[PDB]
RNA sequence: GGAGGAAGUA
RNA sequence: CAAACCGGAUUAGAUACCCGGGUAGUCCACGCCCUAAACGAUGCGCGCUAGGUCUCUGGGUCUCCUGGGGGCCGAAGCUAACGCG
RNA sequence: AAACUCCUGAACCCGGGACGAAACCCCCGAGGAGGGGACUGACGGUACCGGGGUAAUAGCGCCGGCCAACUCCGUGCCAGCAGCCGCGGUAAUACGGAGGGCGCGAGCGUUACCCGGAUUCACUGGGCGUAAAGGGCGUGUAGGCGGCCUGGGGCGUCCCAUGUGAAAG
């Protein structure tokens, strides 16, 4: 009962004694719009096979994303590699304004409104992979009270 | 508001006139740093008892000369020559940029 | 000023029944219920993946074509919604149904907005007892939309006034057949008028 | 020559959180102790106490740590996720009330000092008074 | 850098420079052609691009590219100017607008006509 | 395993 | 000993590598140019962040403690990586 | 979509006909207060109003990715297109034409300029081992910066009131 959106399908090769052997890798984002999302990246020697591996792996990196009336609870900067991303939430009536890549990542979590901007290296593999980790570093108004106390 | 200003002299070398140097301290409209800006005024000492080192006050007064539109007001302290150095030395740093 | 061209193409191009003709619309000869595929040669041919920019253009075109309007007014009456306080996506759907050429359609005086605009423009509809011949008339609350008594006897209105008799008017209007006057009550919500539009996309469109 | 020692403290903190430790000694100024007073008055820290090491005065900081997260890297979810000096000696920050910065739309903090005393964001806005922002912790 | 280094030295506007230095800043210009030596494109091409050197009221002598089904521009012929480069013409900065003064349009055309001075027939 | 200090021709 | 210079030889030719000589120079006193792969291609100063390990140099009743340095693997962290630590 | 039947009727025609214009003046009244009376329109016989009455201009750009929107023909490194990549070296979704499709619409495109996109002068918001970047090193003036505690003045700083911040924006 999930939803697959392919970020990108590209082509990589490698020189071989007498030629080049192509291989394929994919970036699908498993989604549901319930806040449970997933990102994967599988390497295959043919197209509709990586989509499985990419589709697979994501069904493992499950991420529970909180939702506050249709957006994000707080403000986060999370950099990964040379790729950077900054997510400031938005009151409704705004719309998921993000790059064509992370839009999927946030859409498939149930996010309807959120302010964003890619920054640094806008390579998707770096930009995606970062967004998930950014979503993972999110917290909610409750976790703070559990952290800053403990009885 | 006839702009009272306080500043250290710089000279006692002209008749009935001195050189109050006042200092302004403020942020930077672009950078959060708080910087210094200083300016030199010429003042009216008719008693000729305001001399070097005297830390005085000045006021936006009636025109007295071309660059002399302020009066001396009162005294704050006299024993301040180590600041005059910082003027005496700066202008003497200005020396070494020539042929 | 308006489209004036072939209409059923719109409905096919967007893959949605745009109710623009009138009585033929719900008939089994609606081009979509005849040829439900995008027109022009390459209809039955495999339509490739919709570019992430595509689906946000088409829904924008759906609404654009649903109300019969250009794209300056669409934008300009969208700018207002973005500035006016409230949720950007449905204030815009508020200042739209407020347009005079719409209301008459919603009042069943005409089965088509395209049909309705003509009646508005021709000196037939009356607001608060005045000959308003403007389609783009932001109808405010508590307004008296009615067919002009000077022209409340044509062979068109009565047929389509009778055609309503006891129709489920929009849960926000007040229709009086034979009285021919329909009062503008409150103002709409998307939940009050369900359309095949993810209006949020039009936002996400007009933010690119 | 140790120019900003307030930030030295903050710097001492991170490099003691980010390696997960119990104590971390730091020179004590009454301004610094007042900071922990308003830092620990939340829950970022257990507390402190005036001490004395090698015949010299320091400040043990009972650093507080979240719960052991599960799986690979079982280091606990860090409490003080991010603490950084603001009013640097190379650039000092002076703001009023109508511009005090919210921190993590509430979920953070913003510690500052003013004439009615050292205070935080939401505390300062209560008094309708502001001052030199010292730091902010999320 | 430092915050102190900044107030003292500061930053400099990048101040990018123009690629249409036809002077004045006017978008178009009138001038009289002087040369028409169809020259060869860059590396990955090999045609006889139709070129011409123009001398404007700005007083500058610069080439210009010619478009479409031929033309009628001879040695002495008043013309226009435009903007846009050509990857294959290292030295052609402008273009030629047709249908103005002596630069007549292109006969026989129906797709894209505003760009070639072609009217609507029947 | 890392680190330091024996060729004629397009 | 050897730039430049001459000759011998290899060569398709050899204004070069190989060889026979060989001046300036490299050496000393004084006064200049002030240039560099002047490189650790890493400005100086201070505080905090695990260790293990050979060694130079002090001190302290000593396969122990401590202070200043040069090497070598590596905690967390950082980098695009190599890698630094 | 067309033709076709019906329906209204932009233009057109006639008749009425403005708001903007009530005061200066005159009378009573003191040349007061107050009140009463009367002349005045370029816009314009315009707007508008009453009645009658004909379906009656559509163009431009694009269709390889960016960038929504596909096929045929001729052309064959020639003719050409082109903002970056680039395409055309026979079977072109890029060139010229058509059919068609996409976007706007009394407008559509080109060019030029300003800001952005350009976190690509980095205050928010960057770096200097190998990518452009550590001065060849030292000493040191002005300047920048500075350990702990106590008291003062309150220059920067912060708070309240008041003035200003004109109108238009
Ligand atoms: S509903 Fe009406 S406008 Fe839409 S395809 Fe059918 S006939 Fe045409
Ligand atoms: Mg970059
Ligand atoms: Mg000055
Ligand atoms: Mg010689
Ligand atoms: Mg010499
Ligand atoms: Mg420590
Ligand atoms: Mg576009
Ligand atoms: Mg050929
Ligand atoms: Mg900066
Ligand atoms: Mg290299
Ligand atoms: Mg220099
Ligand atoms: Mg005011």
């Amino acid at each position: 009962d999930f939803e697959e959106k392919m970020i990108l399908i590209r082509r990589t090769a490698r020189m071989q004694a007498g030629g080049r052997r192509f291989r394929f890798g994919a970036l699908v984002v498993v989604g549901d719009r319930q806040g449970r999302v997933g990102l994967g990246f599988g390497k295959a020697p043919e197209v509709p096979l990586a989509v499985q591996k990419a589709g697979y792996y994501a069904r493992r990196n499950m991420v529970e994303v909180p939702l506050q009336n249709g957006t994000i609870p707080h403000e986060i900067e999370v950099e990964f590699g040379a790729s950077k991303i900054v997510l400031k939430p938005a009151a409704p009536g705004t719309g998921v304004i993000a790059g064509a890549v992370p839009r999927a990542i946030l859409e498939l979590a149930g996010v309807t409104d959120i302010l964003t901007k890619e920054l640094g290296s806008r390579n998707p593999i770096n930009i995606a992979y970062a967004t998930m980790e950014a979503l993972r570093q999110l917290r909610t108004k409750a976790d703070v009270e559990r952290l800053r106390k403990g009885e | 508001p006839k702009k009272v200003l306080t500043g250290v002299v710089v000279s006692d070398k002209m008749q009935k006139t001195v050189t109050v140097l006042v200092e302004r301290q403020f942020p930077h409209p672009l950078y959060g740093k708080v910087i210094k800006r200083s300016k030199k005024y010429l003042a009216h000492d008719p008693e000729e008892k305001y001399k070097l080192g005297d830390v005085v006050e000045i006021i936006e007064s009636r025109p007295i000369s071309k660059r002399k539109r302020f009066r001396v007001l009162r005294l704050v302290e006299s024993g301040r020559m180590d600041l005059v150095e910082k003027y005496l030395i700066r202008r003497q740093n200005y020396q070494s940029l020539s042929k | 000023g308006r489209y004036i061209g072939p209409v059923c193409r719109l409905c096919r191009r967007e893959g949605v029944k745009l109710y623009l003709k009138g009585e033929r619309c719900y008939s089994p000869k609606c081009a979509m219920e005849r040829r439900p595929y995008p027109p022009g040669q390459h209809g039955q041919k495999r339509a490739r993946r919709p570019s992430d920019y595509a689906v946000r253009l088409r829904e924008k075109q759906k609404l654009r074509r649903i109300y019969g309007i250009s794209e300056r007014q669409f934008r300009n009456l969208f700018e207002e919604a973005s500035k006016k306080k409230g949720v950007t996506g449905s204030v815009f759907l508020g200042l739209l149904e407020s347009r005079l050429d719409n209301v008459v359609y919603r009042l069943g005086f005409a089965v088509s907005r395209r049909q309705a605009r003509q009646l508005v423009r021709h000196g037939h509809i009356t607001v608060n007892g005045r000959r308003v011949d403007l389609p783009s008339y932001r109808v405010r609350p508590g307004d008296e939309i009615a067919v002009a008594e000077k022209s409340r006897n044509l062979e068109l209105i009565r047929q389509n006034l009778e055609a309503m008799k006891g129709r489920k008017v929009g849960p926000w209007l007040s229709l009086d057949v034979e009285g021919m006057k329909g009062k503008f009550l409150r103002l709409p919500d998307r939940e009050d008028l369900a359309l095949p539009v993810n209006e949020q996309l039009v936002i996400e469109f007009y933010s690119r | 020559m140790l120019t900003d020692p307030i930030a030295d403290m903050l710097t001492r903190i991170r490099n003691a959180t980010r390696v997960y430790k119990e104590s971390t000694d730091v020179p004590a100024s009454r301004f610094k102790e007042e900071i922990l007073r308003i830092l620990a008055r939340e829950g970022f820290i257990k507390g402190y106490e005036r001490v004395d090491v090698d015949g010299k005065p320091y400040l043990r900081v009972y650093l507080k740590y979240g719960p052991r997260r599960q799986g690979p890297d079982p280091r606990p979810e860090q409490v003080i996720h991010h603490i950084r000096r603001i009013s640097k000696p190379g650039r000092r920050v002076y703001v009023g009330v109508k511009e005090i910065p919210r921190v993590r739309r509430g979920l953070g903090i913003a510690i500052l000092s003013t004439s009615k005393g050292v205070l935080t964001d939401r505390e300062a806005r209560k008094l309708g008074v502001g001052g030199e922002l010292i730091c902010e912790v999320w | 850098p430092t915050i102190n280094q900044l107030v003292r030295k500061g930053r400099e506007k990048v101040r990018k420079k123009s690629k249409v230095p036809a002077l004045k800043g006017a978008p178009f210009r009138r001038g009289v052609c002087t040369v028409v030596r169809t020259v060869t494109p860059k590396k990955p091409n090999s045609a006889l691009r139709k070129v011409a050197k123009v001398r404007l009221t700005s007083g500058y002598e610069v080439t210009a590219y010619i478009p479409g089904e031929g033309h009628n521009l001879q040695e002495h012929s008043v013309v226009l100017i435009r903007g846009g480069r050509v990857k294959d013409l290292p030295g052609v900065r402008y273009h030629i607008v047709r249908g103005v003064y002596d630069a007549a349009g292109v006969k026989d055309r129906k797709k894209s006509r505003s760009k070639y001075g072609t009217k609507k027939p029947k």
